[PDB]
């Protein structure tokens, strides 16, 4: 339950204004102030207030109390205001701050969730893996075989071009050292050419 | 050959600290097995035997030489290692679906306890007891101080 | 013609060689095996005039799974 803001409105420290107030229609703005005059009046007049060393001790002590309240009244009734002001603040600050804590909290689970959503990227790793070394084994088995056999056919056609390069170079060769071994009809001939050369 | 790609920042994140170097080695494996599929064709260009018809004047050795080739059996390797992480994957992700199941409880546990946070009474319309029960650090230790101020002296 | 019949009688000389692999060569095999051993040898080692048999391997692996 909240508080009220404002209190009573009392006059000068000592008199409620709901007394002026309910003295106002019969009496006038006047009616309580010649009332206070009266009874003060009668009251000295017969004795009912003996003047004494208390009269003055009174004054003393209620001067010390007016002058009191007018100069260190601002201070105190700020004082007490600050420090509600302080104790609110902090609060709310602690409130929010628990309530932060909270929804980092709840942030934190969420991101965890998107990780575990991103968990599978390991088992198709895995799994490309696999897939890509059959294939390369596969492929690499066939070039060899391939390979093989083609280099095996190219061997039998390298003897057989080599084979034929120098088997062709002794007939060349032998076919010349041969013919040297083997005429007056070219003896003529050669200066009927030389006479044919005109 | 239909490949799952890949993102790779995304396989960084899910990898214990325990088995990092198995990532990595993963991952370089990932990278070379490209390569080595990159730099080596599909099928081996058989080879025509018209050059080793007409230019193998040898008696049908190249002949039978193709023919024990054309009959070739040449072993396919079958994947025996991909089912079992097939079967790891299944294991893992129930794993993972329970996990997330109690993540999602913890969730609505935190969720109802931000609505109680956010629908607090005002401060200044509160009890004490309202405050020790909204933020239970806030109440006195009235088990190991018994006797008034119930607080060690300098904490006041 | 000098060079015409050392071309034209001579090939025909080379031709009649039936019983001839080499048209009288007397020679040339003491180096042709070395050069025979050179080729094969920078071809291959085994023997070049079988089929080739097969011996193929399978790659390994390894434990993958979440320890």
């Amino acid at each position: 339950p909240p508080l009220p803001e404002y209190g009573g409105k009392v006059r000068y420290g000592l008199i409620p204004e709901e007394f002026f107030q309910f003295l106002y229609p019969k009496t006038g703005v006047t009616g309580p102030y010649v009332l206070g005059t009266g009874l003060i009046l009668y009251a000295l007049s017969k004795e009912i207030y003996v003047i004494s060393a208390e009269t003055f001790t009174a004054l003393s002590v209620l001067g010390v109390m007016v002058y009191g309240i007018k100069k260190y009244g601002p201070f105190v009734a700020d004082f007490a205001d600050k420090l509600n002001e302080q104790k609110l603040a902090q609060l709310e600050e602690a409130k929010q701050a628990s309530i932060q804590h909270i929804q980092n909290a709840i942030d934190t689970e969420k991101s965890q969730q998107a990780l575990v959503q991103k968990r599978h990227y390991l088992f198709d790793v895995q799994r490309n893996n696999i897939a890509m070394a059959l294939e390369v084994t596969y492929r690499e088995r066939l070039y060899r075989v391939y390979k093989e056999v083609k280099n095996r056919l190219d061997y039998h056609i390298s003897v057989q071009n080599m084979m034929r390069r120098k088997e062709q170079e002794h007939m060349i060769n032998w076919v010349e050292k041969h013919v040297v071994q083997s005429t007056i009809a070219k003896c003529i001939a050669d200066l009927k050419l030389l006479a044919k050369k005109a | 050959l239909a490949l799952k790609t890949i993102d790779w920042v995304a396989f960084a994140e899910i990898i214990p600290q325990n088995q990092k170097a198995i990532a990595s080695s993963l991952k370089s494996w990932n990278e070379t097995l490209t390569s080595r599929l990159a730099a080596l064709p599909e099928n081996p260009p058989a080879i025509d035997w018209a050059y080793y018809k007409a230019n193998v004047a040898k008696a049908g050795l190249v002949d039978d030489f193709e023919k024990k080739f054309n009959a070739l059996k040449v072993p396919v390797p079958e994947d025996k290692y991909t089912a079992q992480v097939d079967a790891e994957e299944k294991e893992d992700v129930k794993s993972c679906a329970e996990w997330v199941s109690l993540s999602k409880a913890r969730i609505v546990e935190y969720e109802k306890e931000m609505e109680k946070m956010k629908n607090l009474i005002p401060f200044d319309q509160m009890t004490i007891e309202d405050l020790n029960e909204a933020f239970p650090e806030t109440k006195l230790d009235k088990k190991k101080y018994p006797y008034w101020p119930h607080q060690p002296i300098e904490n006041l | 013609q000098k060079l015409f019949v050392d071309k034209i009688r001579e090939y025909k000389s080379k031709r009649q060689t039936s019983g001839g692999p080499v048209d009288a060569s007397s020679e040339y095999q003491q180096e042709l095996e070395r050069e025979l051993f050179k080729l094969k040898q920078m071809f291959g080692n085994a023997d070049m005039n079988t089929f080739p048999t097969f011996k193929f391997e399978d790659p390994k692996f390894e434990v993958i799974e979440k320890p």
